[PDB]
């Protein structure tokens, strides 16, 4: 069926993005994969 | 194992030259925070101030040409910029102030950092400015327009130092999770992941040639490729915590600020240390505010110019006696890992 | 003299452990698989139900013990010293944390 898309003007009174509207989220966070985290006291205690 | 042992007995690296202390500049009242340097003529310093101010230091006499005040707030970070007259003052004010070199007025500011930002970088070829600090995100500011173009989420802490790259990776950037990121802006997304830092990252330096970098921790100090992102090498370090500061000279010296007073200095090929210094604290300090904050090299690389804790600038110059007559540092003995 | 950093302990308690598992397999004495589907790279590993269960009564058990110890220590603790004047059982916690920083 193909497609045309064509913008329709706004009225300028009107708000333009009658949509858009302050809101908070919370993201999440999409965890694919893991990174190894590679690293190469006693009596320091005593010390510190 | 050993076959590698044996691979680091053949090279025997890359003699240096030492350095010594050329000059000694008073005049700041606060602390040193950061210094940069002309990008062109080599005629000056900026360098920031616990004071907030910014002094403008020449280079030739080491007299203060002008000052620049308007920040409320000390001043973590200072860059200058090359193909503009600009200078991109940053603070604890969570602010990121341009400056226009002509007529040292400030032009633009640049908003919507959550708190105080603490490192700014220019992009070479973009127009671009990286401003990053305790928010946990480095933001891409457009020059022009003044809007955070790009916004990088990332590390799970504050981010202590960024740098710019013209190719891929353009953004590299180091945080107090103890780790360091390679970015990859267009997409906005971490390009690679370099985690084998122990501790805070709390200095990178860019070689200016050979296209990578200098991370530095509190008693390693290692380097990285960037592009593929491999380790080269590490350089041997007994503690020498904390590493404030790296900076790199175009003959492959890398410069190491301690916190303990100590300036280590090293080839950048081999990983030798081949002097470390001690500097003078001052004639009423304490002992406790000799170490070193920042530190650059000029477009030649033949001075050295480090901030200090003490409140005052040192100019470290490099010795043209040495040769091989009495040159010769630590002498490449290394003990086993 | 004194402390031990955290990986010489953790092979410590590997070895205590290795000790009453070898306990139980004596007294077990005395009282007498990888598949991976081709669909998905999926493992399974056949499992004795036995030991399985052994095993998670352990863990409870070694929890328990643990709690409970700690528990007494939390009674004598509070129990044993009167000498300053306190205002309430968090101070003289505090205090006897005071007493382990001599």
């Amino acid at each position: 069926h193909h497609i045309e898309v064509v913008s329709k003007q706004m009225d300028p009174l009107l708000p333009r993005f009658v949509g858009k509207k302050a809101r908070k989220v919370v993201a999440p966070t999409e965890n694919d994969e893991v990174v190894p985290v590679l690293h190469m006291g006693e009596a320091d205690p005593n010390e510190w | 194992i050993v076959n590698r042992y044996e691979k680091l007995l053949s090279q025997r690296p890359e003699w240096h030259a030492p350095w010594k202390l050329s000059r000694v500049i008073n005049g700041h009242l606060g602390w040193v925070r950061c210094v940069a340097i002309d990008p062109v003529d080599n005629e000056w310093f900026i360098t920031g101030s616990n004071d907030t101010t910014m002094k403008v230091w020449d280079l030739a006499t080491g007299k203060l040409k002008t000052t620049l005040a308007g920040h409320v707030m000390t001043v973590r970070d200072v860059a200058v910029s090359d193909r503009h007259p600009y200078l991109f003052s940053v603070s604890e004010d969570k602010t990121v102030k341009c400056w226009d070199l002509e007529k040292n007025q400030i032009i633009r500011d640049y908003y919507g950092h959550l708190s105080g930002v603490r490192t700014v970088s220019i992009h070479p070829t973009l127009d671009l400015i990286a401003t990053a600090g305790r928010d946990s995100v480095i933001k891409l500011w457009d020059m022009r327009t003044r809007i955070p173009v790009i916004t990088l989420v990332g590390h799970k802490g504050p981010i202590n130092q960024v740098q710019c790259t013209p190719v891929d990776p353009q953004v590299v950037s180091s945080s107090t999770d103890a780790t360091v990121r390679l970015w990859d802006v267009v997409a906005g997304k971490t390009m690679k992941v370099l985690t084998h830092h122990k501790r805070s990252v709390r200095a990178t330096a860019l070689h200016p040639k050979e296209f990578s970098v200098a991370s530095a921790c509190t008693d390693d100090i290692r380097s990285w490729g960037l592009a593929e992102g491999s380790l080269l090498t590490n350089f041997e370090s007994e503690k020498t915590g904390i590493i404030n500061t790296l900076s790199i000279n175009q003959d492959d010296v890398l410069f190491a600020g301690g916190d303990n007073g100590v300036l280590s200095f090293y080839d950048y090929k081999s990983g030798h240390k081949y002097q470390s210094l001690a500097t003078r604290e001052m004639v009423g300090s304490l002992e406790g505010e000799r170490s070193v904050l920042c530190s650059t090299f000029d477009k030649t690389g033949l001075r050295l110019i480090t901030g200090e804790a003490d409140k005052s600038i040192k100019i470290w110059k490099q010795d043209e006696t040495a040769t091989k007559e009495s040159e010769p540092g630590l002498a490449w003995n290394p003990n086993l890992s | 003299r004194g402390g031990i950093s955290y990986d010489q302990l953790a092979k410590l308690s590997y070895e205590k452990t290795l000790r009453n598992l070898a306990t139980q397999t004596q007294n077990s004495s005395k009282q007498d698989k990888v598949q991976k589907d081709t669909k998905t790279g999926k493992i399974t590993i056949a499992d004795d139900d036995k030991l399985v269960n052994k095993l998670a009564v352990s863990l409870q058990s070694e929890s328990k013990k643990r709690y409970e110890a700690r528990k007494r220590q939390m009674q004598n603790a509070k129990t044993l010293y009167g000498v300053e004047s306190f205002i309430n059982d968090k101070n003289k916690q505090f205090n006897e944390k005071l007493s382990r920083e001599s």
